[PDB]
């Protein structure tokens, strides 16, 4: 009976629709009180029941009545009463703290934290669980709004839970003490801080530290390790760095294994400082001005530390210093051994000597040990029965490898004999490369993967060196093992040929001889592109996991433009392919469908995706089973959405408009029509996609019932597509609307099994709460619809739609509330439609040099206002980003058609939300300020064409003069002032002058310089003298800068950039030589640091390219004779002096 | 009334394929598929006879693929080939080919799987037939698998039919633009070889064959082999050809090579 | 090759057999130290060298020279050379074929693996045979099978590997390391191993006798339903497997003897026609090197195609060239298995003297009170079990046998619904045969022929296909009662509507239906021509003249061939007039100049014989 009174409760709830009314408000929240108490009684069912009607009356009462729902949560939070109640209670909170609006953020803080720290204190053990899952999403959505004093007493509360004997309590002080500093207003300040407390916590470790709090403290600094990417010290690093030292050999079996995991991710993913001071010479020296025998600590000189961090860590764990023996399981465990060989792996990845170095630095004991051995016996353990133990030998003859080949130039020869002369350990490559081709074929699953990463890390660095050969070998040794009986195995082996570029491999191919042949005397070809392409990857497609054909579809995606098919009127040997692949590198509005560029585009792209579609789409015919319809639906979505089928229009074509192209939208468009395929989901959108962009990419050709199609061949086909589209949102609409049932489908007999599907899907997503995810079926397969929808309507017309736009309009009346992101913009495109809108000399000097040469002679020269109202009003109520992008695009194609602004006919508070908005952006309290801002600048200057623009000239500067970093905020801000100013009397040369002195104020940034080439070539075409007196402004700024070396010129576009700037520049400005010479002949500060090198050389290429073209020899001559500019500037001394300093 | 029926013989044949006998099992299905025809429906009773035809191929398979019988003859492929007739003839009166296609192409494979290749390649030339103005691409290899299955049934003018059929077809939609180079690399590989093979005379020799034999008279080591083969053969010289074969053995596949053997063998 | 054919001068003498099995070790080991020590041999070193092995394996008294316990390390030799031929094809660097001392163990496994191997690689038409080149597949089939046999290996390789995985592991001895005593029957009331063991049964065959008792006692032993359909599969196959001709059991140099339905010719064997049979024998011999398959053949001579049809206690073999039109028209020209019409009711009328090395007599009437036991049940083993004594009804020496069978099929159509179309294809050529073998009397004639004319109404396409052959057995030899040959011609009206519908495309419909129709229909022109009126020969002349002016896709070869060997058939007796034969005439000699080469042939033997009758 209570179980019936809280479920018909609920649905008095849920049928109102009778909302913002306060009777509605007071029985709303007695309700959520009363909800809150069918989920207090202690049994299982009922408890259920509770769960259940609460979320859904939560995720069905999110769109109108938000705030009060969230303000009943917190209400029942301060109680802290039961912990069921209030678990349930805090992390629905944490779901749905993500939904409020940035002005009422401040309050629930403040009155948050004590609460927070009150369930701190709290000690039931999952209270803390929810705790630990609470916290980062509510500081995700609250940290940027707290001062210091708030953090820091939350941090000290915390911290205070650092002692106890639970470790779950543990856990959820570390990741949320991390989690809140993570986010918190100057994450740098906040992390010097928390080290400072927690390493005044194990302030010197020769005292009794409790060792659970020993366990904790490392456990926070294993969390806080990835996170360091006034900023940290290298002292206070190098401190964390001798206390896991010290915490290594601590007697108990859990510090030990701590201290190991602090070590072990500190080394995959070091901080920077901290890495520069270890692999020193010296070291820690510079910062500071089992066992029996003398290792040697890590303050000596002549040894760099990570030596003898590997002496240490093996000579204690796993290795005894008599003979080459593995230690026993009975004094250490096998966990730690595991654990001390990634350690001892990654510190070999990041200098491989530490291999090669004697374990003990003195001889130790000739008369009990006639030898000594050296870290080798680590490699012995491969023969250890343990699993996971083989496989971290794996990973480190893997990642030792490829230490050694990316360490020193591949001179693997010359590496060695110094090695071989300093340290006395006999050791090749290939004496651990047949180690771990054994290791991968053992018997368990585990080893298996571990062995398929330490391919992974190693093959592509062996294959291009001068053991290529072993790289072969192991290769096919990886490829035979695409069937094993984990699905982990084969997407490791699905992701090692991802990384493999096949051009060197046929390469080695063709250069080989005997290794054809391999064991047994083979007689034949061995097409490892055909053996990986064909067999492989779209083989293994055709998995049941949808694990295993996701990654086979990112692979395929992957291994594209790396095939090198044979003998492409391109590349023709494999070593012009090479050539190509590494000069490219280092020597040099209509909707997403569609394009009407000419686009030139390259060769054997094409011909490497018209063969992989040509494979995957026969695999898709003649697919006798059924998971490999979906597994090729996947990959051919994705190739599409990777390779646009607009762009590389001559690689999907298949003869079906032969003479942009159609390609094969006949076969999907059968696909779609049966009866067993639309039956799961997580195909049939992505088929929808795909059709949609294979009748898209026809564009162009075609179009020059359905009369702008132009093509009659093709008309039925969208029909049936557009046709089959609306009946998919029908019923999607007859899903949030429950009713049970030219856009129809009640008589279809194959579309109720799928209103049927649905409604299951949608009832198991109200039922449970999930907000922020990405694999969501229903919203999902919506979202893909309507963005079809979208992108097949910008081929509609007039006559085609306007007898059926009342129905679509009826259609997204309803599907508004689920998903409005990609709902409004079929509104928009909707819109749209209603009124009427080589030879290896030519690769690798001929072809670029003309270029440079060319560039060189270049350089010497009435129904909408129900839905509109909505959407405005959704705008105003929400914090999801792109919904705001798209309702203000909807905005600015709104008042780009000549529409009266009846749609705020009474008031004007939507532009008071806006500056509203304008606060809280300049303060820094929104949370992705970023995304929104240049579509809100670009609206103000669209309506400023009836507000006046220097408001909009005052509120950029507002953000300029204080705030954040300018190449997210302030930059992009401008831009639309720039595009719609100059481009489109007094007053406008005032607001000229005033907006090209705030360009003149950011001239460090290249975007600015991208702007300044708007500037300069609208102003060049208007007036010459303004022109001149403009360029020389900009370049007498512009060239102490340059010599100065404070712009930042690091990217090549922004050298790009720059160099456009100087060939638009006017001749006059750099007429006199004497400033473009003076900021040439310039040395930088300090040249050890890379950045600094690379702006200086970077200034004197973009003023060295200026010399060559636009003034001539003599000239330069002259003008270098008439200065005094010595030869010495930088001579060897000089440099050396500098790199000193 | 029906309906119901349906969902019954469905469950009914869920649960024979659940005991895995399978003549049954797609009895039912031939019975789910009838009920489906006596309403208006369209699609699902051809995917009713469709899962009872992989159902008799797959017991088929377990009676000549699984287990070489010497009492096995055939009952199941009679009744597959009736039920996937029925089947794209009910896609021609819906009027989709490609999904019958598809139905004929894996006919095909069936038929080739057990030791029958004629049919086989005249059930690949059908459904090659019924894709020829919507995927190009897909009769193309459907035309490919048949010149296999009519080489290994040994009718090689049909083999090299198909193969200038091949040939006409790329060149018609092939700017080569792609995979069809790959065909074209194939076709003509394997015309050469089926002209050495059977000597025409020049009566029934059609210009196409003029135009290779022209250009004999791709990568380069194969073209040059073959073009010196071309030589040798009409040379007539033996070592020549035997210590050609050597030499060209790995830069073939292996129906190629059986061609490439049998003109070894009949000039010798 | 030619040693099969030959008088006892010609023979291979006996001593030097042994010098004979050296020499093909001999070639096989320069075949595998010229993989070894060079590129490839070359493809006639390597099929020589092959065809060699095989034709040595082939002969008995050869075969017996390498069963020999002073000759193990030369049969080692051959297995390993021949699994490292076959591993230096098909298995590419880093993969395999498919996912006392030492030796001996090597070669067991080598020949277990290979047999796995021919079931998985060496198949025609596979996919994964797609590598071996494919002049090799019918010569390492036969040389893996007539290999598997040999006393080492045979003893291991009927064990499948599914027990291996399994702990079972006895000590073995027979004077040969590999001498494993029988799989106990315990692990076969598992589906799988049981499934692999009839499969190594199968493509094995047999041996010496005391082999298939034991395999008969054990699947006998055998006898959830999943098991007992096996069994009777395998049971089918296992008394099929002395039905085999020559050397009785071995599926390398044997295959399913067949008897002749059509009577030996009367044009033939005068003064005049013995020219006629010398330049028909030229022109066939030609066109079985050209379109037959080579199912009796493992080598790729030309002057080898042989017939497995004996004298008639069995005889000897007839040659090829003396059954010029015996063989029967549903055979596709050289395919030599079973096609429901092997024996003809001639041959055990006559064979056995009723008018109305193994003793199989008693495993027959075993499976006879087996199987009334098992009639008089889920309905699938009742389907299969019908199928069962359909299949092996052709090895019964006693008309009581036919007559309990007659009377167990009339009662399981007594018990059993009519809503069972499979039980019904398998139930009525065995009711027809069952009717074959007695005499037509009343009682018999008159439920037969209802059931018959109620089968051919139904909508399941091999039921029709059964009554076209019950249809074919009803016809052959008994002389039929003047009422039971009145309900004939609705036949006659079903051969006019279901020839008449297909004349245009031919592929499209079906493959064997059209062809065994056809012939049924042949053997009703000829052996009854009275019965039916001659419009009727009149209207099957045009149309098999439609039949033959097709074009290539649309009437196969098969049927090509079949309908020009029926009219041939027809030409060669004396039964039809002159003017059908003239139609037949112009209709040859339109059909003549067709580009296609095997089609030109045999309407050029049309155009031979149309000139050989007047």
């Amino acid at each position: 009976d209570r179980v019936n009174h809280c479920l018909t409760i609920c649905e008095n709830i849920v049928a109102q629709s009778v909302r913002n009314s306060p009777e509605f408000q007071k029985l709303l929240g007695i309700a959520m009180e009363l909800f809150l108490l069918c989920s207090d009684d202690a049994e299982s069912d009922v408890r259920m029941v509770a769960d259940e009607c609460l979320n859904k009356v939560i995720k069905a009462l999110m769109d109108s009545n938000l705030p009060r729902l969230q303000l009943e949560l917190y209400k029942e939070i301060k109680k802290n009463g039961a912990p069921r109640s209030l678990r349930a209670a805090l992390w629905r909170f944490a779901e749905l703290a993500h939904l409020v609006r940035p002005q009422k953020c401040r309050p629930y803080l403040v009155n948050l934290l004590p609460c927070l720290t009150r369930t701190s204190k709290r000690p039931e053990e999952s209270v803390q669980e929810t705790l630990a899952a609470a916290v980062p999403k509510i500081m995700a959505s609250f940290g940027n709004f707290a001062n210091d004093n708030e953090i820091k007493v939350l941090l000290k509360a915390f911290i205070a839970n650092l002692k106890s004997s639970s470790p779950t309590i543990r856990r959820t002080a570390a990741g949320s003490a991390v989690s809140i500093c993570q986010h918190s207003r100057r994450t740098q300040y906040f992390y010097s801080w928390l080290l400072n407390v927690l390493l005044g916590l194990l302030v010197p470790v020769e005292d009794e530290h409790s060792t659970l709090l020993i366990l904790g403290v490392l456990l926070t600094l294993r969390y806080l390790v990835p996170l360091l990417q006034v900023s940290p010290s290298a002292e206070q690093l190098v401190q964390v760095y001798e206390l896991t030292l010290h915490h290594t050999q601590h007697q108990d079996h859990n510090v030990v294994t701590g201290a190991l995991e602090l070590l072990q991710q500190l080394f995959r993913t070091p901080p920077p400082e901290l890495l520069q001071t270890l692999t020193a010479v010296g070291g820690i020296g510079q910062l500071t001005a089992r066992i029996k025998g003398d290792i040697g600590q890590s303050t000596d000189d002549d040894s760099a530390p990570l030596v003898h961090c590997v002496r240490l860590l093996s000579a204690s764990f796993l290795l005894t210093g008599g003979k080459n023996v593995l230690v026993p399981d009975r004094d250490v465990r096998v966990s730690v051994k595991a654990l001390a060989l990634s350690c001892v792996g990654a510190a070999v990845a990041l200098h491989p000597e530490s291999f090669f170095s004697k374990l003990y630095k003195v001889p130790l004991d000739t008369t009990e040990y006639p030898e000594e051995q050296y870290v080798s016996d680590i490699l012995n353990y491969i023969d250890h029965g343990d699993p996971q133990v083989r496989g971290a030998t794996a990973i480190l003859c893997g990642t030792l490898i490829c230490s050694i080949l990316s360490r020193s130039r591949f001179h693997v020869g010359d590496w060695m004999g110094t090695i071989r002369t300093l340290t006395g350990n006999t050791f090749s490559l290939a004496d651990c490369i047949p180690l771990l081709r054994k290791t991968l074929k053992d018997e368990s699953s585990v080893t298996c993967k571990l062995a398929c990463t330490a391919v992974r890390n190693c093959v592509m660095s062996l294959c291009s060196s001068s053991y290529s050969e072993l790289g072969l070998q192991l290769i096919i040794d990886v490829l035979t093992l695409r069937n094993s009986s984990y699905w982990l195995v084969r997407t490791e082996l699905l992701e090692t040929l991802a990384e493999i570029d096949f051009r060197l491999v046929s390469f080695l191919e063709a250069k080989a001889e005997n290794l054809h042949r391999g064991a047994h005397h083979y007689t034949g070809l061995l097409k490892l592109q055909e053996r990986v392409l064909n067999n492989v990857v779209i083989h293994l497609l055709g998995d049941e996991d949808p694990r295993v054909r996701h990654v086979a579809a990112a692979s395929l995606i992957r291994l594209v433009p790396k095939l090198f098919y044979k003998c492409d009127q391109g590349q023709a040997d494999p070593v012009v392919a090479v050539a190509r692949d590494q000069s490219s590198v280092y020597l040099k509005r209509i909707y997403r469908g569609y394009n009407l560029l000419p686009s030139i585009t390259d060769v054997t792209m094409e011909n490497n995706l018209s063969r992989v579609i040509a494979a995957v789409s026969h695999e898709l015919i003649t697919s006798t089973t059924r998971a490999l319809t979906f597994g090729c639906c996947e990959a051919l979505c994705l190739l599409s959405t990777a390779f646009p089928v607009c762009i590389w229009s001559l690689g999907w074509h298949c003869g079906v408009p032969p003479l942009c192209t159609v390609g094969m939208a006949t076969m999907i468009l059968t696909l779609l029509s049966s009866a067993w395929f639309p039956l799961d989901l997580s195909a049939h959108q992505d088929a929808l996609i795909l059709a949609g962009n294979l009748l898209a990419a026809s564009a162009p050709k075609s179009l020059r019932v359905w009369p702008a199609l132009g093509d009659r061949a093709l008309v039925p086909m969208v029909e049936q597509l557009f046709s089959h589209l609306l009946k998919v949102i029908n019923i999607c609409a007859h899903v949030l609307d429950d009713v049970a049932p030219l856009g129809s489908f009640y008589h279809l007999p194959s579309y109720l099994r799928l209103h049927d599907v649905l409604k299951a899907t949608h009832a198991n997503y109200k039922v449970t709460l999930d907000l922020q995810n990405s694999t969501e079926k229903f919203g999902g397969f919506l979202r893909s619809a309507l963005d079809v929808l979208s992108q097949i309507l910008e081929l509609a017309t007039l006559q085609d739609i306007g007898k059926c736009v009342e129905e679509i309009l009826g259609y997204l009346k309803s599907c508004f509330s689920r998903e409005p992101m990609m709902a409004t913009v079929c509104v928009q495109q909707l819109l749209k439609t209603l009124f009427g809108t080589p030879g290896l000399y030519h690769y690798c000097f001929m072809a670029p040099y003309t270029h440079f040469t060319q560039a060189l002679a270049d350089a010497s020269l009435r129904l909408f206002e129900p839905l509109v109202i909505k959407a405005l009003k959704q705008y105003t109520t929400t914090t999801c980003v792109q919904l705001q992008k798209q309702v203000l695009d909807l905005l600015a194609q709104l008042v780009q058609l000549r529409v009266n602004y009846c749609l705020l006919d009474s008031d004007q508070v939507f532009i008071g939300f806006v500056l509203k908005q304008f606060e809280y952006i300049e303060v820094g309290q929104f949370r992705e300020s970023e995304a929104i801002i240049p579509n809100i600048f670009f609206f103000l200057v669209l309506l400023s064409y009836e507000i006046g623009i220097p408001k909009i000239i005052q509120l950029c500067d507002g953000i300029m003069a204080s705030g954040r970093k300018a190449v997210t905020h302030a930059i992009p801000a401008l831009q639309p002032i720039v595009h719609d100013l100059f481009v489109l009397g007094k007053e406008l040369e005032t607001q000229k002058e005033v907006v090209v002195s705030m360009l003149l104020r950011l001239i460090q940034y290249h975007q600015v310089l991208e702007m300044f080439i708007l500037v300069l070539q609208q102003c060049h075409k208007e007036n010459e003298d303004k022109w001149k007196r403009l360029s020389r402004q900009i370049a007498d700024i512009i060239l102490p800068m340059l010599a100065k070396q404070q712009m930042h010129i690091d990217s090549h576009e922004a050298l790009g950039v720059l160099n456009t700037l100087f060939e638009i520049l006017a001749p006059s400005s750099l007429r006199p030589v004497d400033m473009l010479l003076r900021s040439m002949f310039v040395t930088p500060n300090t040249m050890a640091s890379v950045s600094t090198v690379q702006l200086w050389i970077s200034g004197i290429l973009a003023i060295l390219r200026v010399l060559i073209s636009q003034s001539t020899e003599d000239i330069v001559l002259s003008r270098i004779q008439e200065l005094s500019f010595s030869p010495y500037l930088i001579s060897c001394t000089v440099i050396n002096r500098l790199r000193d300093g | 009334n029906v309906a119901e029926a349906g969902e019954q013989f469905g469950q009914l044949g869920r649960e024979l394929r659940a005991q895995e006998c399978l003549p049954y099992a797609a009895w039912c299905q031939l019975a789910v598929a009838r009920c489906q025809q006596a309403l208006f429906h369209g699609p699902g009773e051809a995917l009713a006879l469709t899962e009872a035809a992989r159902l008799f191929l797959r017991q088929e398979r377990d009676a000549r693929q699984r287990l070489v019988c010497p009492a096995a003859y055939g009952e199941p492929l009679q009744a597959a080939a009736s039920a996937l007739g029925a089947a794209v003839r009910l896609h021609l009166e819906l009027g989709q080919p490609a999904a019958a296609a598809a139905l004929c192409l894996e006919l095909a494979a069936a038929l080739r799987d057990l030791g029958q290749p004629a049919a086989a390649a005249g059930h690949f030339q059908r459904a090659a037939q019924l894709q020829l103005p919507q995927l190009p691409l897909a009769a193309l290899q459907a035309l490919g698998e048949a010149a296999s299955c009519q080489l290994l049934a040994r009718d090689y003018t049909g083999a090299l039919a198909v193969f200038t059929r091949m040939q006409r077809l790329a060149r018609e939609h092939g700017s080569a633009l792609g995979a069809f180079s790959d065909v074209l690399v194939r076709c003509e590989v394997s015309r050469v070889l089926l002209l050495l093979l059977l000597q025409p005379p020049p009566a029934k020799l059609l210009p196409e064959h003029a135009q290779t034999l022209e250009k004999y008279s791709l990568p380069e080591e194969l073209f040059l082999l073959l073009q010196s083969l071309v030589m040798a053969t009409h040379e007539k010289d033996t070592e020549a050809i035997k210590s050609l074969q050597v030499e060209m053995w790995p830069l073939l596949t292996a129906e190629q090579n059986h061609l490439l053997h049998l003109v070894l063998q009949e000039t010798i | 090759v030619v040693v099969s054919k030959l008088p006892s001068h010609l023979h291979l003498p006996p001593e030097k057999e042994k010098d004979i099995v050296k020499f093909v070790v001999a070639t096989l080991e320069a075949l595998s130290w010229h993989l070894i020590h060079e590129q490839i041999p070359l493809s006639l070193d390597l099929q020589a060298g092959l065809d060699c092995c095989c034709l040595a394996l082939q002969l008995p008294g050869l075969w017996s020279v390498v069963s020999s316990t002073e000759f193990v390390t030369h049969a080692c030799s051959l297995i390993h050379c021949v699994h490292f031929i076959l591993e230096a094809v098909a298995v590419q660097p880093g993969e395999q074929l498919l996912s006392n001392p030492k030796y001996i163990t090597a070669a067991c496994e080598m020949v277990a693996e290979m047999v796995e191997s021919l079931q998985s690689v060496l198949a025609l038409g596979h996919k994964r045979n797609s590598g071996v080149p494919a002049f090799l597949t019918p010569l390492l089939r036969n040389i893996i099978i007539s290999l598997a046999r040999l006393p080492l290996v045979n003893s291991y390789t009927r064990v499948p590997p599914l027990v291996w995985k399994l702990g079972w592991s006895p000590k073995p001895g027979g004077d040969f390391g590999t001498a494993f005593p029988e799989i106990p029957v315990e692990f076969l009331q598992e589906k799988e191993v049981f499934k692999e063991f009839i499969y190594r049964i199968n493509t094995l065959g047999w041996t010496s006798r005391t082999q298939f008792e034991e395999t008969w006692a054990t699947l006998l032993g055998v006898l959830r339903t999943q098991i007992n359909v096996l069994a009777v599969q395998a049971i089918t196959s296992l008394v099929l497997s002395a039905m085999t001709v020559p050397v009785a059991g071995n599926p390398a140099v044997s295959c399913l003897e067949q008897q002749p339905r059509n009577k030996p010719l009367k044009a033939l064997d005068t003064r005049f026609g013995r020219k006629l049979s010398i330049i028909r024998g030229i022109v066939e011999q030609e066109i079985q090197a050209m379109v037959s398959k080579r199912e009796n053949i493992a080598t790729h001579h030309l002057y080898q195609a042989w017939d497995p049809v004996p004298s008639l206690t069995t005889g000897a073999l007839i040659s090829h060239e003396k059954l010029l039109l015996q063989i029967n028209p549903e055979r596709e020209l050289g395919s030599m298995s079973y096609k429901l019409g092997q024996v003809s009711i001639h041959s055990v009328w006559l064979g056995n003297s009723i008018t109305p090395g193994v003793d199989i007599h008693s495993c027959s009437q075993f499976l006879l009170e087996l199987y009334s036991r098992w009639i008089l049940t889920p309905a699938i083993l009742i389907s299969e079990v019908v199928r069962s004594l359909l299949v092996v009804s052709d090895l019964f020496t006693e008309r009581n046998q036919f007559e309990l069978m007659y009377v167990t099929l009339t009662e399981l159509r007594r018990v059993h619904p009519s809503e069972d179309e499979i039980l019904a294809q398998y139930l009525v050529p065995a009711t027809c045969k069952a009717a074959a073998v007695l005499g037509m009397d009343k009682a018999v004639a008159e439920p037969v022929s209802r059931l018959l004319e109620s089968t051919l109404r139904s909508s399941h396409l091999p039921s029709r296909v059964g009554a076209l052959h019950g249809v074919l057995y009803v016809l052959e030899c008994d002389l039929l009662d003047d009422t039971a040959k009145q309900l004939i011609p609705v036949i006659s009206d079903y051969l006019l509507s279901n020839l008449k519908g297909i004349a245009h495309c031919v592929n499209i419909h079906s493959q064997q239906h059209v062809l065994v129709m056809c012939a049924t229909a042949f053997y009703l022109i000829e052996n009854y021509p009275l019965d039916v009126g001659p419009e009727f020969s009149a209207s099957i002349i045009q149309m098999c003249g439609v039949m033959l002016s097709g074009s290539e896709e649309s009437t196969p070869s098969i049927i090509y061939h079949c309908a020009l060997r029926g009219l041939e058939r027809l030409l060669l007796s004396e039964q039809l007039s002159r003017l059908d034969a003239e139609s037949l005439v112009k209709l040859s000699v339109d059909r003549v100049n067709v580009h296609s080469p095997h089609r030109a042939m045999a309407a050029l033997g049309l155009m031979l014989t149309c000139m050989y009758t007047g």
